[PDB]
Order: C-alpha cells, then structure tokens, then sequence
C-alpha cells in the first residue's frame, strides 16, 4: 500500500514490457489515490486487450472496482456480471493450471480472489431467513476456502454467510469454534452470532458476549455498531472526511432513534438519509422504519410512505406484511385488514401468505374462511405439513370436529 | 350495556339480549372477555342460536389455555356443539339507511359503505331511521321510541321529562 511510488513503479513497469497485468496494477493504485479519469481510459485499453475466449481474472475486477462506487448500485446486476466474469474464471483459470503448485497461486492472487468475496457481501443481504446470490455469495467462498482450510481471513468471511444458512444449530457451533481458536480477526461474529441465537430465543449467554469484543480493545466505539449492540440484550453517520455499509450503519441509526426516544432527530435523520439513499434498492425497509415510527406520529402519512414503494422491492411485500400489522393493535380493521392482506396474497401467492391470511380469518374470528384459507396454504405446498398442523389447530380451534376428523385421516394418509 | 344485557333475562325478552351482549366486543379492555363472553355465549344458548356462540367459545377456551400454561369451558363447547348443529342462524336484518346493504344488528358499521350507526341505548340495535329515534339532550344519547316510551327516564341519566 505504498501506493503513490509504486505507482510510477507501474508506469515504468509498464513502459519495460507494456503487458496487461502490470497495467491494471497502475490502475488499481490509480483508484485508490482517485484518480479515476485514468483508471477508466486504461480500462477500455485492457478492455481491447482482452483475451477473447479465457478473459482475465483482473481485468474484470477492475471493471468491477471502477464501476462500483457510483455505476455499482445501478450495475448492481451488470457488476455482478463482471463480478462472475472472473469469479468463475478463478474458479476455472486456476483449475486451468492446477497439478503444479507454482500455477495455481500465481493466477489465484488471493487479494483479488478475497476481493470478490468482499464485493459479493456488500451485494448481499444481512438478514436471516424464515421459520440463491446469498448461495451464490456462499458457494464461492467455500471453493476459496476447501484448498486451503487454515486461512482465517477467507474463514471469516464463510463463517459470516453461515449465518444466511438457516442452520442455526450447524452454524453458531461454527461460529464459536473458529473465533475461539483463532484469536487476532475481529470479533463482532460474537456479537452477531450471540444476536442469532436471542433471535432463536437463546439470550443467556448473550448478555457475557458484549464483553466478549469490549475484552480487546477500547477501539471497536470508533465503529459504533457495538455499542447498540451492547445496548440490545440488555458524527459517524454523516461520514464527510473527517452503501450497504451505510445501510447497516442506517439500521444501527434506526434502533438507536428507537431505543433514544427522539422525536425530531428521528425524523430529521428519516428525512435526510431517505434523501440520499432513495436510490438504493432498501428504502422500503428505510420507510418502514418510519412507518414504524409513523405509527406515533401519523398513520395515513406512514400509509402513503407503505404506498411508495413498488412490487420490484423484495421488502415491498415484507413493507405490506408490517401494513397489515398496522390493522393489528392500532388501526384495528377488519375490512381494510381483509383487503390489504388479500392484495398481498394475491400479489405474491405463497402457502405462508396463505396462512397468514389464515391468520387474518382467525383475527376476526371468522371460522369456516379460516378453514378455507388454512386448507389452500395445504393445498399450496407440500412442504407445509408443519403448517398442517396449524391447518388442525384452526380448525378443532373452528369447533368442525366432525369434519376434523376426517381431515386428520386424510393428512395422516 | 352490562346490567341490561344481565337483566334481559329476568325481563324474559331474551332475542335483544344477545343483541346487547354482542356490543362490548370493543370494551375488551374495561372489561375482560372473559366476563362478556360467558354471557354471549349464554344468550347465545338460550335462543338456541349458534355461530356467534362457536366464537365465543373459541376465544373463551384459548384464554383458558393460555391460563393453564382441568377446565369445563372445554367441556361445554365440545358437548354443546357435538349434541347441537353449531351453525349460525340469520343475523343480517337491518339494512343499512345509506347504500341498502344488510348489516349485522351489532354492527357498529356499515359493512359496505363504512357509515357508523348510532346504536339504542337499551334494546342495542343500530338505529336506521331518525324518525323512531328519540335522542336525549343530557347525556347525549339516542334510543327507539317503542321502547323509550316504556321508561320514563333515560336508562343512562334517568333525566326527568319537562312539563
Ligand atoms: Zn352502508
Ligand atoms: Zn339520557
């Protein structure tokens, strides 16, 4: 990281032999120091360059690093392209020159290869799942880390994605072993792993992990995810020079200005990042937020925020199922409710939709609309045995016992 | 509405007690569910009518069972809807004065074009037509003339008649 001398190393370098490789070296320390005018000529020269069949593993990078920081958002997917343009091509250059040692490493460059694992999280989602890229985001760190199993820096990173797996038990184990042994990364997987398991319900051991990072050092507060963190179990946001980083850093604003019981900084902050993130594809999350703050302040203005967002946002339908929960304990509608929760079931069908409108039938007490809403999420998947229990339930709880047996008999068949 | 709705049955008029009954729904927090719907489902017996009183029943039962984490209320729910047909009878028979639709006689809205009716004071029923409805200037409150005529005083204030 030498990177202003080097650089002209690069230029003479490049002036010795003109090669390829050297040359996306000056470009890659260019992007660093900014000057990103040079580093985007040089790329459509590399990009000429370009070996038509095997293209190079880092050529695409900097396609991808170049593009990232003001086209990466809208080439969200066209990065992701040039993102799997090397990435498989890794996975393949190398398989090209495996046998020998000395082939496999030179064309692996694991800086580059541990980059693509670095951009791929930055893509990808930071939540866990119910009761494919984010596979995609985990298949190719486990072919990183299958070769060579020591390293902790591409471990890190694989045990982050375990936490995408829904394999709760398999993961937390994992999670612990490797950040026990290996002591020097950095621990906030102890916290986040802690937070899985009070997700799950487990919070005993939850509350001794908060010590658990602060044991190191005092400079985990210069990012101040942890002392949310600490604060869960129990001038940074602004960043001038002094996106989905700033997204998790904006869901730290969120429960901070949740737990703080301001008023008018919540908004304020609501309005000001909503501003500058409206473009990313997450503020439906952001304005659900509000609207979860809305509630206090304004229900019809958080309806309208609801009604902002279109069905290409993934959190759209997840913004309509806190919709519905705004008929809960606060609206307390029932036509309104059976709508909304209609529209969403018909929007995006699925068996658990089906069941929550179940659900929707079983909070106004309506038994025989309940059955039929119960019995199509049965009838929708047959992965929903565990919700043909609740199909059961429903209805001994809907008084059919005379019927109910004979829908036992049939799921039991 | 509690006293009435327990009185309807010595008053022997038992069709406007459920009717009484079905109107503390939303008064769950001044009064637990658990005191209104035993006698909904009560006077949902004693008119032998059904529906409403499965409901009640289910709502009275899943207490019960948060409760416990041996009840009867169990046992009358499944004994009365396994020796009776737990059907609901016909409940839609006022018609709303705005758009003509049907609504329920509990019905503290309309169930098609939204409108709030306001409800008698004694029988329960949502009043439709402002001519049968006799509104008292005191405690703000509006009833039906066929059964305020009975009654010298307003079941609320009990306000003399000026003469
Ligand atoms: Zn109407
Ligand atoms: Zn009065």
């Amino acid at each position: 990281h030498d990177d202003k001398a080097a650089t002209e190393t690069f230029r003479k370098a490049a002036t010795l032999t003109d090669s390829l490789d050297p040359l996306l070296g000056t470009v890659t320390c260019l992007l660093r120091q900014g000057d990103m005018e040079a580093a985007a000529t040089q790329l459509q020269l590399c990009n000429q360059l370009q070996p038509a069949a095997q293209r190079n593993a880092e050529l695409s990078m900097l396609n991808a690093q170049l593009r990232w920081h003001r086209r990466g958002m809208e080439e969200e997917t066209a990065v992701l392209r040039y993102l799997d343009q090397a990435a498989e091509a890794i996975k393949q250059d190398v398989k090209e020159r495996a046998g020998v040692g000395m082939e496999v490493y030179v064309h692996l460059n694991a800086p580059v290869a541990l980059a693509i694992a670095h951009a791929y999280i930055m893509h990808c989602r930071n939540e866990p799942p119910d009761p494919v890229v984010g596979e995609k985001c985990g298949r190719h760190l486990e072919f990183i880390v299958q070769h060579l199993p020591a390293c902790m820096e591409a471990q890190l990173m694989l045990a982050k994605v375990w936490f995408v797996t829904g394999e709760v038990r398999k993961a937390q184990n994992l999670l612990k072993s490797t950040l026990i042994v290996q002591e020097q990364p950095l621990p906030d997987a102890f916290l986040l792993s802690s937070q899985i398991c009070q997700y799950m319900g487990d919070t005993k051991l939850a509350c001794q992990a908060l010590a658990q990072a602060r044991t190191l050092d005092f400079s985990l507060q210069e990012k101040p995810l942890y002392n949310l963190l600490l604060g869960t179990v129990k001038s940074a946001a602004t960043a001038p020079s002094a996106v989905p980083e700033t997204v998790t850093l904006y869901l730290q604003l969120a429960q901070a200005q949740l737990r703080v019981r301001d008023v008018d900084a919540a908004r304020e902050t609501l309005t000001e990042a909503a501003l500058k993130f409206r473009g990313s594809a997450q503020i439906g999350r952001v304005i659900i937020a509000q609207a979860m703050l809305a509630a206090r302040t304004d229900v019809d203005k958080s309806i309208e925020l609801l009604r902002q967002v279109s069905s290409k946002s993934e959190f759209y339908i997840a913004a309509h199922s806190q919709l519905g929960k705004l008929f809960l304990t606060h609206k307390h509608n029932v036509a309104m409710y059976i709508q909304c929760f209609q529209e969403m079931a018909e929007s995006v069908p699925s068996a658990q939709s089906y069941v929550e409108l179940g659900e929707a039938y079983t909070t106004i007490q309506e038994p025989e609309q309940a059955i039929a809403a119960y019995e199509k999420a049965k009838a929708l998947s047959p992965s929903s045995s565990e919700l043909s229990v609740r199909v059961g339930r429903a209805l001994v709880a809907a008084h059919d016992y005379a019927k109910a047996i004979r829908y036992y008999q049939d799921a039991l068949v | 509405f509690l006293l009435m709705c327990q009185q309807q049955m010595a008053d022997r008029n038992f069709k406007a007690a459920l009717v009484l009954a079905m109107r503390l729904i939303e008064y769950d927090d001044l009064v637990a569910p658990v005191d209104g719907y035993s006698l909904i489902a009560l006077t949902a017996y004693l008119v032998k009518n059904f529906g409403l009183c499965s409901k009640a029943f289910a709502r009275l039962e899943q207490a019960e069972r948060n409760d416990e984490a041996p009840r009867p209320f169990a046992d009358l729910a499944r004994h009365i809807f396994m020796t009776h047909s737990p059907v609901d009878t016909s409940v839609d028979s006022v018609p709303c004065p705005t758009c003509g639709s049907f609504n329920k006689e509990w019905a503290q809205r309309c169930i098609k074009c939204q409108q709030p009716f306001n409800t008698c004071i004694v029988s329960g029923c949502a009043i439709v037509s402002e001519d049968g409805a006799w509104q008292c200037s005191v405690c703000h409150r509006k009833a039906l003339e066929a059964v305020v005529d009975k009654y010298r005083n307003c079941p609320l204030c009990h306000t003399p008649r000026k003469g």
